[PDB]
């Protein structure tokens, strides 16, 4: 069985990362419920992208 | 009795241990009595009797307007382009500090410095890292006031380096003296709103080649002060049609006036600086530690009078316009966001605190400046 060897690549160029690290994190979170976490446990809270 | 020195430093009261401080412009009462005057007051009759037994809360005010002419005098020898705001507000409120010798909530500044820039018209102080030089073609309005056991004046004026703004300096000033002189006892505000209208519109400015028309900003308007409360629920406009309420005896109003080369309306542009605890708001619960402890700390600081970011900042306290905005939603202050007008215009303001004395209408923030 061989291994394939294209003669030509079928996409012209990989595709993009659209998901990248500015689109993981979308912004961060200021309610109430929050800020305690801050403060009393060390912790951030953040809304992020569905797929990560 | 000592004397002043050339960098404003001696407290007034030390230039007046008498415990009399200089009177304001005694003026009398408008003749709106369909042709009769009011100079039927001025005798030492029951009305003055009455007048003395308030005597002692005038003085405050004549020592605090005293310390607002000092003060303004001192920022005017100075004042001049290309130097930052940030240490003018330092300058101005050390001055007045040391002016005034506050002591807690005894003696103070009532209110943040206002200088604002341009199409801004008010309610802009610069915060931590502000970084805005002052231009040759600018011009700013100095808003900043005085208390003594809270008897607040509140005073402003325009300052110019460009002499292409004259004009309309000048428009904005008649409009404040007319007001002025239009208030008095018993006086609807829509009359004091309509002297203004009528007076500052019949004026015309040509800036940079083009020929704009000084409207009034209907949007803001003067007030009235009250112990410890900058606003005490009343306002007269300076525009046509507003309310009809009186003006009594025993009260204080401060008649601003602003006009601009631009819409004569106003919104928020940029990040707030001014913030107010509210005077009527009770006990309102509050779930942050943080929170809490800044509320402690502005009401046992700053009470009810107005404050900014840079008070704070300068009190050591820091990571707190968080709980700064957590008392601004639950009611507790106020946010005074700054006021601006459309890109490119520019707005002037002139303010003065009078007062309804029995016998006489005393503006006690007048000095030989304006
Ligand atoms: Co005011």
């Amino acid at each position: 069985r061989l291994r394939r060897q294209p003669k030509y690549p079928r996409k012209s160029a990989p595709r993009r990362n659209k998901l990248d690290h500015y689109a993981i994190i979308k912004f961060p979170l200021t309610t109430e419920s929050a800020m305690k976490k801050i403060e009393d446990n060390n912790t951030l809270v953040f809304i992020v992208d569905v797929k990560a | 009795p000592k004397v002043q020195t050339d960098p404003p430093s001696v407290p007034i009261c030390d230039l007046y241990p008498n415990g009399v401080f200089p009177k304001g412009q005694e003026c009398e009462y408008p003749p709106t009595q369909d042709g009769r005057t009011a100079a039927w007051r001025t005798t030492s009759e029951e009305k003055k009797a009455l007048d003395q037994a308030s005597e002692e809360i005038w003085n405050d005010f004549r020592e605090a307007a005293e310390a607002h002419r000092q003060v303004r005098k001192y920022v005017m020898s100075w004042i001049k382009p290309g130097m930052t705001m940030i240490e003018i507000c330092e300058k101005l409120e050390d001055c007045s500090r040391k002016l005034i010798k506050e002591n807690g909530l005894n003696a103070g500044l009532a209110f943040p410095t206002g200088c604002s820039l341009n199409n801004c018209a008010a309610h802009y102080t610069p915060n931590a890292g502000d970084t805005t030089v002052l231009q040759y073609d600018d011009i700013c309005k100095i808003d900043f006031g005085t208390h003594i056991s809270g008897r607040i004046i509140d005073c402003a004026f325009t300052v110019t380096f460009n002499p292409k703004y004259d004009t309309l300096l000048k428009a904005v000033k008649d409009a404040t003296n007319t007001g002025i002189k239009c208030a008095g006892i018993d006086v609807r505000l829509c009359d004091v709103g309509e002297a203004i209208q009528e007076v500052m519109e019949s004026y015309e400015v040509e800036i940079d080649g083009k020929t704009y028309q000084v409207k009034p900003i209907r949007n803001l308007n003067g007030h009235s002060i009250g112990q410890y409360r900058i606003h005490a629920g009343k306002t007269v406009p300076i525009v046509k049609g507003g309310e009809a309420t009186r003006m009594e005896e025993g009260e204080v109003y401060a008649i601003e006036t602003f006009g601009s080369t631009g819409k004569g309306v106003v919104h928020d542009d940029m990040e707030c600086s001014h913030y107010m605890k509210n005077f009527d708001v009770g006990h309102v619960p509050i779930r942050l530690p943080r929170t809490k402890h800044l509320l402690n700390v502005i009401n046992e600081n700053f009470g009810t009078l107005a404050f900014c970011r840079r008070w704070l900042d300068r009190l050591g306290e820091s990571k707190y316009l968080m709980a700064l905005k957590n008392l601004c939603d639950l009611g507790i202050v106020d946010p005074y966001p700054p006021l601006c007008d459309i890109k490119g215009s520019y707005t002037a303001q002139f303010e003065h605190t009078i007062l309804l004395r029995p016998t006489c209408k005393e503006v006690v923030s007048r000095g030989d400046d304006y």
